[PDB]
């Protein structure tokens, strides 16, 4: 249920987003704010504090990879489930990530968009992005069911 | 438990809010009402429309209690001990919806203080809002 | 995505359930165990205690109606989303029931099934019903997206 | 965070569990592993099949901790302190998982003690398990 305005708002803001910077910032903040999530990223090296996590090149690279696959979905908002079908099998079967973590990461992303857009990130614009976040988390949980 | 840098960050961040704490409290509520309509059912006797004076007034109360809590990070369960009985026992608020308001407050702060909303401060603010939440639930 | 085995287990166990009694027990326990849900049923009268709640004639009637629509959905486990479409609009658009509450209710139903079936409700049997809970909650939360 | 009726319900219900505390803890784990497979990753080198001696051994430790918590309902932060550090800092258990284990324990109790598991006792056991969970995640917080 992406409304016409939802689609329009989400497409506009994503155009203005620097994916590499939002991605690294997003994954990094997930790791700092929600420490248990570091269990899935043991091989990335030192994740002991805000300073270590945010300057970590592997965290930067990987968040950029996260965020770009999200950008794929924005081109095709009506079939989020399809787009994320293989990443679902990945995060579920291989990585064993609990689905609640998908909502946590999406909420961190919303706060990173807020930082970037400031007063442009109105309560209405945020409501559209919360829908996107919910939709994405849903699509990633799909191979859990 | 909150580290010394956590208390320092929370107090720093709340100082950067300046004179807009009431305003930011009201915007967090309004954000929560748009993104999460389920929270509106806790306010049956409120006008919740955009620009509402009741929302504006309630934001100042929330911001006041938060300001009060920041002043007493060391013995928080006590400083909010009064509020804890009202939310948990009387209003009966889902311990889950405290996360929604916490998210919306952080989004509001991010949107208004981008320079101040560093990762470290974001983590400190999140632990702070979680501790507040647990106090209002436990 | 239920497995066939899950569908068998759900269908077989549901056939031995008295929908009336499990329905009232389920809604009663939800209201007692999670008092915030009482807010959505302001019209129901005396919910001041476990005793009053479990004995409240409106609570029983309502629990019956709720679990009856679950039974009707059990006939088409491949299409829960389509079945609960109208109910999803009702709970979300009109009542503004938090989607997390949908899981709570399913979890309470699971315990009620455990009370009724005893050791027949094996860990394996429970796993199938948890999928059912997840599927119902998701079909009902659909109109949040 | 409990009440006199609560404390009484918990103690009565937990005392009906009796000689089977360990067994119920192992069954609760098994229910969690099967219903919520992601929780298996916390036990990489355990035998997680049914009747596993490692799970039996472990269900016994959980139940002991619960038994101790019941014996100190009023000072739970003190009683479960080392477990708190263990689950948050060392094992880094996702908070979500505590809710899942709690549900599985309630199911086990419901399945074994149908007559004891009244709505009021069910409410008490839930608040008790929620409290235990809160303490176990306090290092996050
Ligand atoms: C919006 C939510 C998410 C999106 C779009 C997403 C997307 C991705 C993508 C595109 C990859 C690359 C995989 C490949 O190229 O083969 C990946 C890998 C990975 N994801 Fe995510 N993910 C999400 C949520 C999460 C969360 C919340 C966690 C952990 C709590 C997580 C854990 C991982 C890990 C550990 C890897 C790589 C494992 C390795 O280094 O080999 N994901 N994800
Ligand atoms: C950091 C979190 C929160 C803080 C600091 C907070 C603070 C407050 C304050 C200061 C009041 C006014 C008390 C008075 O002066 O009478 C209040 C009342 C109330 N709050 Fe909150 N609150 C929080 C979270 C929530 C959440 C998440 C909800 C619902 C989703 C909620 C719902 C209510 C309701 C329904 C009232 C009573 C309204 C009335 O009768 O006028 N609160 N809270
Ligand atoms: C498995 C999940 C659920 C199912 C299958 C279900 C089913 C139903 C059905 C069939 C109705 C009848 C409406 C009508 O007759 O027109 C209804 C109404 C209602 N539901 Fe649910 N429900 C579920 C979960 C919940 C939950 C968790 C709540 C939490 C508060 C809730 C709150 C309500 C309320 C307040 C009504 C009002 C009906 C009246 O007042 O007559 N429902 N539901
Ligand atoms: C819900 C209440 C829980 C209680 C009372 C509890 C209690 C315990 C106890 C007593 C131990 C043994 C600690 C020792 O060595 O002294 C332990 C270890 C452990 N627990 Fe828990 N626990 C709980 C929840 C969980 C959950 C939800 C998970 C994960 C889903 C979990 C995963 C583990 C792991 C991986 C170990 C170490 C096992 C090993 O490798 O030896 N626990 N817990």
């Amino acid at each position: 249920h992406f409304t016409e305005e939802d689609k329009a708002t989400i497409t506009s803001l994503w155009g203005k987003v620097n994916v590499e910077d939002a991605g690294g910032e997003t994954l990094g903040r997930l790791l700092v704010v929600y420490p248990w999530t570091q269990r899935f990223f043991d091989s990335f090296g030192n994740l002991s504090s805000a300073s270590a996590i945010m300057g970590n090149p592997k965290v930067k690279a990987h968040g950029k990879k996260m965020l770009t696959s999200l950008g794929d979905a924005i081109k095709h908002l009506d079939d989020l489930k399809g787009t994320f079908a293989q990443l679902s099998e990945l995060h579920c079967d291989k990585l064993h990530v609990d689905p609640e973590n998908f909502k946590l990461l999406g909420n961190v992303l919303v706060t990173v968009l807020a930082i970037h857009f400031g007063k442009e990130f109105t309560p209405e614009v945020q409501a559209s992005w919360q829908k996107m976040v919910t939709g994405v988390a849903s699509a990633l949980s799909s191979r859990y069911h | 438990v909150l580290s010394p840098a956590d208390k320092t960050n929370v107090k720093a961040a709340w100082g950067k809010v300046g004179a807009h704490a009431g305003e930011y409290g009201a915007e967090a509520l309004e954000r929560m009402f748009l993104s999460f309509p389920t929270t509106k059912t806790y306010f049956p006797h409120f006008d919740l429309s955009h620009g509402s004076a009741q929302v504006k007034g309630h934001g100042k109360k929330v911001a006041d209690a938060l300001t009060n809590a920041v002043a007493h990070v060391d013995d928080m369960p006590n400083a909010l001990s009064a509020l804890s009985d009202l939310h948990a026992h009387k209003l009966r608020v889902d311990p889950v919806n405290f996360k929604l308001l916490s998210h919306c407050l952080l989004v509001t702060l991010a949107a208004h203080l981008p320079a101040e909303f560093t990762p470290a401060v974001h983590a400190s603010l999140d632990k702070f809002l979680a501790s507040v939440s647990t106090v209002l639930t436990s």
